[PDB]
């Protein structure tokens, strides 16, 4: 069970970790977020009482080092940063664990949640869509924009996400356009899967990352992405039966978590649609499809 | 973006464009079997893909060939048409390829859009006109050589005849759409008008009688008289 300790709460903020949040005072006594548990990446994130725009935080791995928030008044925001001695390190945590000054991650012992929306999201890949390779930890916010979205502006502050563009040479064989542009398996299966992601684990990874930063932060280019691999799998008439039945499980748990008040503006209508009633993969989401028509039958 | 009455002088700027048609590439007649099921026969059809500045027709006859032992053949269509025009642009000289593709029904866009992935540059646009191009098959020579085609080909023509040596484009224009117009909304009538004085004949190389510009205004305005006739007869007006 590792921790974040936090220096002070300075302004009053949203506090969030994983799909837990908490509200902290201006200048309450809060110094951090303890009994994190140790497997999965995690997330902790900020939405300032002041100004809601921009939420803001950072993706981690309590394994890869110890990390602490601290407020910046400068620049203006909680920090991530690394502590690299240790010992101190230990001394703080245990001193506030004494003075019981810090939040419990909540965790219910029933509950798989987190495990299943990051069963495939390793804190190695996030640090190549989110480049700072300085940094153990990856800043994410609610404002910044995806590689493909800037093909169409700083590229050191960018998503990196893996570029999926249906209309596209790489999406299409010479001599197969028809073939490959209403049965995406060849784009898929060979230029995706075998060609830049080289294994489904690693594809799930990047989809699941990018509904993550879609759902916690608004990040519409996550959105964007989420969708698109989304996409790309209902649109292939040739799919590993294990990937379909690991896409049902992946989506179900996002439909289930993702906000039912948010589902206005993170779903797209002509995707889901498409994906559950038209596409080759129309019968193969079981899970998902019913989730949907019980909470979003407007959307459909 | 799309073609409409606002950008409609765009038509006959130095661009180089063209127009593409496919609603005579897959055609058929439906009839009754013995055992009394329905089923299709198809004919040879023809792509329409038309330089509205210069009259060049580039007219691709499809031969029922193609469709032999495919399915969705209206989907298939609208693909080879795409195909077809990507070989077509393929084939010119760079100086002479188009920088905008019109086609006349949206869902051309994403067949020919993707067939086109070569020419970032040609720009693959719809048009909100709702241009009578499907008449194209009641022009006696294009029926004719689209009907004895024994394998697919394609033919040249300028469907203006001589007109641009005595009007503008824009006005050749207005004349082709009046014409094809007034074919498909009464064929019968609107050929008769065109030929019911024998004295004035079709060059053996054009596709129109070879009208003086005081008979042209005599016969645009008949085909407008058709037009509004057929217009009262068919809602009764
Ligand atoms: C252990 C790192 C120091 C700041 N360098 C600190 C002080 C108080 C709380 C958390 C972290």
């Amino acid at each position: 069970m590792n921790t974040v300790p936090f220096t002070s709460a300075p302004i009053e903020v949203t506090i969030g970790i994983d799909q837990y949040s908490f509200n902290v005072k201006e200048n309450q006594p809060f110094h951090g977020i303890k009994d994190i548990p140790i497997g999965h990446v995690h997330v902790i994130h900020f939405q300032h009482a002041d100004n809601s725009s921009m939420r803001y935080g950072y993706w981690f791995d309590c394994r890869m080092g110890n990390f602490y928030i601290q407020y910046d008044p400068k620049d203006g925001l909680y920090k991530m940063m690394e502590e690299r001695d240790g010992a101190k390190f230990e001394n703080i945590v245990h001193n506030f664990k004494e003075r019981q000054m810090m939040v419990s991650y909540p965790k219910i012992d029933e509950d798989d949640t987190w495990y299943n929306l990051t069963e495939f999201v390793q804190m190695d890949k996030i640090r190549k869509i989110v480049r700072k390779d300085e940094n153990q930890f990856s800043y994410v916010d609610s404002s910044m924009t995806t590689v493909q979205e800037n093909e169409l502006s700083d590229p050191a502050h960018s998503l990196n996400y893996t570029v999926i563009n249906f209309k596209s040479r790489e999406a299409i064989r010479p001599g197969h356009e028809m073939e490959d542009f209403l049965d995406k398996s060849y784009y898929l299966n060979t230029v995706m899967l075998q060609g830049i992601f080289k294994n489904s684990s690693n594809y799930f990874g990047e989809l699941q990352f990018a509904f993550l930063n879609a759902m916690f932060f608004g990040n519409y280019g996550s959105s964007l992405q989420w969708h698109a691999m989304i996409e790309l799998i209902c649109s292939s008439a040739t799919v590993p039966k294990h990937m379909l039945d690991k896409l049902d499980e992946i989506l179900y748990y996002q439909i289930k978590t993702l906000p039912e008040q948010y589902s206005d503006i993170l779903l797209n209508e002509r995707v889901w649609n498409i994906c559950l009633y038209s596409s080759f993969q129309k019968n193969s989401l079981h899970n998902t499809e019913k989730i949907m028509e019980n909470k979003y039958p407007e959307l459909l | 973006g799309a073609m409409n009455s606002s950008n409609y002088a765009e038509l006959f700027n130095n661009d180089i464009k063209l127009f593409v048609d496919d609603t005579n590439v897959y055609r058929v007649t439906v009839h009754k079997t013995f055992e009394g099921n329905v089923a299709t026969k198809a004919i040879n059809g023809c792509i329409f893909t038309l330089n509205p500045k210069t009259g060049h027709l580039f007219l691709k006859i499809i031969h029922t060939s193609v469709w032999a032992g495919q399915k969705r053949l209206s989907q298939l269509a609208k693909w080879k048409t795409a195909e077809e025009v990507s070989a077509l642009v393929r084939s010119l000289p760079k100086e002479e390829q188009p920088k905008q593709i019109i086609v006349t029904r949206k869902a051309m866009l994403d067949p020919l859009e993707v067939h086109m992935l070569d020419f970032p540059n040609i720009a693959i646009r719809p048009t909100e006109l709702r241009l009578p191009f499907s008449a194209a098959m009641s022009i006696d020579k294009l029926s004719d050589v689209v009907m004895k085609a024994t394998e697919p080909q394609m033919v040249l023509f300028n469907i203006y005849d001589d007109w641009l040596d005595r009007i503008s484009s824009y006005t050749a224009f207005s004349r082709l759409t009046l014409l094809l117009r007034a074919l498909k909304t009464n064929e019968e009538s609107a050929k008769m008008i065109l030929l019911s004085d024998p004295t004035i004949t079709i060059k053996s190389y054009h596709l129109w009688p070879s009208f003086t510009d005081e008979q042209w205004i005599t016969i645009e305005s008949q085909m407008r008289d058709l037009i509004l006739t057929e217009y009262g007869r068919k809602y009764n007006v």
